[PDB]
RNA sequence: UAUCUGGUUGAUCCUGCCAGUAGUCAUAUGCUUGUCUCAAAGAUUAAGCCAUGCAUGUCUAAGUAUAAGCAAUACAGUGAAACUGCGAAUGGCUCAUUAAAUCAGUUAUCGUUUAUUUGAUAGUUCCCUACAUGGUAUAACUGUGGUAAUUCUAGAGCUAAUACAUGCUUAAAAUCUCAGAUGUAUUUAUUAGAUUGAUGAUUCAUAAUAACUUUUCGAAUCGCAUGGCCUUGUGCUGGCGAUGGUUCAUUCAAAUUUCUGCCCUAUCAACUUUCGAUGGUAGGAUAGUGGCCUACCAUGGUUUCAACGGGUAACGGGGAAUAAGGGUUCGAUUCCGGAGAGGGAGCCUGAGAAACGGCUACCA
RNA sequence: UUUUACUUUGAAAAAAUUAGAGUGUUCAAAGCAGGCGUAUUGCUCGAAUAUAUUAGCAUGGAAUAAUAGAAUAGGACG
RNA sequence: GCCCGUCGCUAGUACCGAUUGAAUGGCUUAGUGAGGCCUCAGGAUCUGCUAGCGGA
């Protein structure tokens, strides 16, 4: 039952100290690494099962290859992702034909349309305005505090 | 790993100390950088407190300051000619603080020409304002005819990733010239 | 006999600020019948081992045991 | 110190620049400091040519801890002495004392001249060696 | 020992909390905050042991999470917020304002104050330092930094802090003859006038204090807090005014109630 | 709360021990055991070995929700799973090591790191998106499986962010360079820092100049209310907050650190020094000082005032027993400090571990 | 304004523990509680004090004990 | 009266003792040396900009 290692290039199985961003291992703790025995990259009789990806269609279709197909389980979620999917350009008001789903559960079937992220919204525009105005307000407050303190210094320096 | 503790390193009476407190991470040392010349390669080390150090390996350019006209041009380090701590560092051209190196001197000559207009080594009257009092020295300009300026490293390449320094001048330069005309 | 007493300004504040065990004693909202502590801890330990939802493991042991 | 430039490196105070462009008077600009606590900076420190980055007056070390007094018992190291610090320790059961001593290695600047004897005052500094945590600040050659 | 401790065992808590011994194994560990660990008084302690408003820590956090308590103008919903000396604890439900001040026994006395003087608070200037861009600032005993301070405000002075704008309205200068609270040591909680300051370069600054009854006690400069001049304290003093009666006259005052 | 008595003689007075006597939060054991309050308890020997079960997880309004999860015109509520964040370095246990080591009291950091809390703090960013950039990205989920077995995972299809990686909007004011540069962060050099702030004291705070960076930061984030003015539109504005973020200060801390103080032993008197021992210069390394390490050099450093070595059925202290006074003995153990997680060593993550209810290797 | 010892005073020497103040836990060991009046829509006292006398720190004293002064005067005074 | 020592029997406790005796534990020269870490490289395959060229 040992999986294959993408680039080991051996016909047997060997132990590697596996890390976060590698196959055959899921770290149970931040920073964890484990020495697990993985199987090499070159196929041989030892393999109980191979894993192949169809990249070319030659002749009569297999009955589980093109006839029966699955839909894409989830539509895009980000605003620009829906734009890039359905082809509509920037100024097209993309909140309308978001793919939905009807739930035949209790004869009410209230569609669960996904929330969209990064959407240009007046709430986010108000947040941006609030931040970019807080910055200038703070800068003006600091400038006037410094000015009045300089006034105090140039007043208390007049005593000689 | 390497430990900077004093629980080893037997006491001043000469007594060998008994061991307690297996090595602590707050006492670790690390490997020397041994910065070489050319094809900049800097590695980021994660240090205590989440901070970062930069191990310079194979550094090619350094920021060197004349300190007499205050220019601090960025230039190329040619090689190491003298090191007070280890001649092996000179042999291996290992870049290190306080190493005496040779720098290109071309940016310094270009700045001298754009500033004084006085043909150092081979908006009109700014050269007049920077008046005849422009003679630098009889040892810092004779190196411009060879295009190699003696300099001393001042940063720590293994710590800061940079190989900055200053051009030798005056009695420091005389000292290092004596050392070089002895050991060369 | 000497004890302590509280008088809440309203039954709303009574329900909001009173301990659940004392409300149960009195006769207000009653105990939630949780499993024993050992069983709940063993259960969360058993759920620690499985990674995701579990339906994957369900359909995987749907074929095995037996063939 | 008998050809002060006696090391492999050039000995100099850091960031104390003698500009060869300006035609100053001394041409050997020398930094010093007042150590504090009423220890007078000696004229040897003011006018000498030694470097001693561990000197409490011309070096990079500060006197900020305990001020101790002791008797110099060794001057055989370079810029370092060992001072003897005799005291009496109380033994309560006998209501009496016993003589005890502790040797203390101290860094002595070239500003001072110190021989065996020469009760000295020393001030705590940062650890400047494996065993040295004190700098001579008053020679008091008794 | 591998990191910062998060527990405070009972019998390790500061004694001036008057904590019960056989209540539990642990005390409320003061979270990091303005004053200190030892010189602090957690809001749970002040709400469940100094006023008896709450009966448990659960009830303390119940009081806290509905924004009732307020430390120095802000809400401070932290169950173990380290409130300390000169802090204003105002509660609007049961509207009343307390100033955490030391009684003469050295505990945080419950000292009701009025809003017209709870508006502000006092602060002992811990340090005067130039910040980035050459902007001077003062650091006070409660960990407050205040920019552009008066150029005559030095260390050990006291500053009156608006506590709504957080700025210096006035400042008392440390000098012989001003009213000082003692905020540490054996005489913790006493009030008096500065008589003399012994310098001790390198060592510790000492100050001799003469209370109203002409008792003269010396103490370290670290824990003396200027609170105004004699007879004109810039704040309201607690019920005892830091007199430090001896046990005999204390027993006498007690038996004067028959 | 200052006490003695029996035993050497035929008898005596002594020395002197044996014996008696009293206590022990001081342990065992025998016999006995009705009541109330309090509650030590696998330390001693084996820091010996351990079946089994539990002991570290965590969600608000406020990071990410199309659960084919529930329930009454995009989800408006709840919400498994998962990603993200934070925590898991606290606690609890034990006393094996450990004799200038720990520890105690007392110092220092002008010798450093410091998540968090608290307070303050950032108009300067650009060489055809900002009315908001990408997948170069993936999880959960869907379907195909291998192994007897693990908190094992491969293969294929989506999918977001406060994950990841990029990237603009803020004039005005503002001086130097020969139109450009001028925030902050890093590195170097120089200058001021006086008599124009502070300290007992600095090459301090801080500012300036000239440059330098395998780019640092300068919110492309979230909630609840929606208000005011108006070119009435996709207008302009404006709240209270949350989270995040540079630097400084603060706090919780950490690490080093001054002085003085440890039991028996000389049938331990010299020890340390090639192989760092003591110091100097320089460098490297560290968060930082420092022979911490390296190179060169010097020949030092400790010691009868007991070094060095050996023993401890030795963790240190607060304390405990007994006690006229002085002392003697004890302290594994309710608090503080230390160390360890079978013996060593190494290391990932992280502010913080040389972590062991984390990993890696060797030994048993 | 030589150098010490000594001694007085003061700060320090966590809490618990110890001595110990108050307090009818029914007494007591203990604990830091509690007390005082009423038909309130509540008033009030406390959780002291002493000691850790080694080491360091600050201060008063100047007996006791040690130490140093001007002798080839390189002495003191303005 | 009291008394001393050899020798002989019994029992016990230590001592010396061929056996280059034995076992256990500590320290240690030398040899070999796992492992992680730093470093010289290396390049499966994984997408991007146009065989040119970069990044992981
Ligand atoms: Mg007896
Ligand atoms: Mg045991
Ligand atoms: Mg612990
Ligand atoms: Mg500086
Ligand atoms: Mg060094
Ligand atoms: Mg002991
Ligand atoms: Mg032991
Ligand atoms: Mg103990
Ligand atoms: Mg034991
Ligand atoms: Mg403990
Ligand atoms: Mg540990
Ligand atoms: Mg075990
Ligand atoms: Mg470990
Ligand atoms: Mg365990
Ligand atoms: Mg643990």
């Amino acid at each position: 039952g040992f999986p294959m290692k993408q680039g080991v290039l051996l016909p047997t199985r060997i132990k590697l100290l596996l890390t976060k961003n590698v196959s055959c291992y899921r770290p149970r703790r931040d920073g964890e690494r484990k020495r697990k025995s993985v199987r090499g990259a070159i196929v041989g009789p030892d393999l109980a099962v191979l894993a192949l990806v169809i990249v070319k269609k030659g002749e009569q279709e297999l009955e589980g290859l093109t006839d029966t197909t699955v839909p894409k389980r989830l539509g895009p979620k980000r605003a620009n992702n829906i734009r890039k999917f359905f082809g509509l350009s920037k100024e097209d008001d993309v909140r309308d034909f978001v793919i939905r789903r009807e739930v035949t559960k209790g004869e009410k079937t209230y569609t669960k349309a996904p929330k969209i992220q990064r959407l240009v919204t007046p709430q986010r525009l108000q947040r941006k305005r609030h931040q970019r105005a807080l910055k200038v307000r703070n800068a003006q407050a600091q400038r006037e505090a410094a000015a009045e303190y300089a006034q105090l210094l140039a007043k208390r320096l007049s005593e000689r | 790993g390497i430990s900077r503790d004093s629980r080893h390193k037997r006491s001043a009476t000469g007594a060998k100390r008994a061991q307690f407190r297996k090595k602590r991470k707050f006492e670790l040392g690390r490997q020397p950088a041994n910065t070489k010349i050319g094809a900049k390669r800097i590695h980021s080390v994660r240090t205590r407190g989440g901070n970062k150090k930069y191990r310079a390996l194979r550094i090619e350019t350094g920021n060197f300051s004349w300190a007499s006209e205050g220019i601090s041009k960025k230039t190329r380090i040619a090689g190491v000619v003298y090191h007070p701590s280890n001649n092996e560092l000179v042999r291996t051209n290992t870049l290190t603080k306080a190493a005496i190196v040779q720098i290109d001197a071309t940016p310094f000559r270009q700045w001298f020409e754009a500033h004084y207009g006085q043909t150092l080594g081979k908006a009109e009257r700014k050269w007049a304002a920077r008046a005849a009092s422009a003679k630098i020295e009889s040892s810092v300009e004779s190196q411009f005819s060879a295009g190699r300026l003696y300099a001393c490293i001042s940063s720590r390449p293994g710590q800061s990733g940079r190989c900055d320094g200053y051009i030798l001048e005056g009695e420091e330069l005389a000292f290092y010239l004596r050392r070089l005309t002895a050991k060369k | 006999s000497v004890g302590f007493g509280l008088v809440y300004n309203s039954v709303a504040e009574a329900k909001k600020f009173e301990p659940t065990y004392r409300l149960v004693r009195y006769g207000l909202a009653e105990k939630v019948e949780k499993a024993s502590r050992q069983q709940r801890k063993q259960k969360k330990n058993r759920d620690k081992k499985i990674f995701g939802t579990g339906k994957r493991l369900a359909k995987k042991v749907a074929r095995r045991n037996a063939d | 110190e008998l050809t002060v430039q006696s090391e492999r490196a050039f000995q100099k105070q850091p960031h104390i620049f003698n500009n060869p462009k300006v035609k100053t008077s001394k041409r050997t600009k020398r930094w010093y400091k007042n150590a504090g606590l009423g220890f007078k900076t000696p004229k040897t420190a003011i006018e000498g040519s030694y470097i001693d980055k561990k000197c409490p007056f011309t070096g990079l070390v500060s006197i900020r801890g305990k001020i101790l007094t002791g008797t110099v018992v060794s001057t055989k190291m370079h810029r370092t002495i060992v001072i003897r610090r005799a005291y009496l320790h109380y033994i309560p059961k006998y209501n009496r004392y016993e003589k005890r001593h502790k040797n203390v290695p101290v860094h002595v600047s070239p500003a001072f001249r110190v021989q065996v004897g020469d009760i000295v005052t020393v001030g705590q500094c940062r650890p400047i060696s494996k065993t040295v945590r004190f700098n001579v600040v008053k020679v008091s050659a008794a | 020992a591998r990191g910062p401790k998060k527990h405070l065992k009972r019998l390790a808590a500061p004694h001036h909390w008057l904590l019960d011994k056989l209540s539990g194994c642990y005390a409320p560990r003061p979270s990091a905050g303005p004053h200190k660990l030892r010189e602090s008084l957690p809001l749970i302690v002040f709400l469940r042991n100094r006023l008896k408003y709450a009966l448990n820590g659960r009830e303390v956090k119940a009081i806290l999470m509905q924004r009732h308590v307020k430390v120095d103008g802000k809400v401070r919903t932290d169950t173990t917020y380290p409130a300390g000396f000169m802090d204003v604890i105002t509660l609007d439900a049961t509207n009343e304002n307390f100033r955490l001040v030391y009684d003469v026994k050295g505990r945080f006395a419950v000292h009701r104050i009025t809003d017209e003087e709870a508006s502000y608070k006092l602060g002992k200037v811990k340090k005067v330092q130039l910040g980035k861009k050459g902007v001077p600032y003062v650091v006070t005993h409660d960990g407050r930094t205040i920019r552009y301070p008066d150029p005559n405000i030095k260390v050990n002075d006291t500053v009156k802090i608006d506590l709504a704008s957080g700025k210096i309205t006035d400042f008392i200068k440390f000098d012989a003859g001003k009213l000082v609270y003692v905020t540490g040591g054996r005489n913790l909680g006493r009030i008096g006038t500065i008589v003399h300051k012994e310098r001790h370069d390198g060592g510790f600054d000492l100050v001799h204090i003469k209370d109203s009854l002409d008792n003269t006690f010396v103490t370290r400069l670290n824990n003396v807090f200027v609170i105004g001049e004699q007879g004109k304290p810039y704040i309201s003093l607690p019920k005892g005014k830091g007199i430090k009666l001896s046990i005999a006259e204390e027993r006498d005052r007690r038996r004067a109630q028959q």
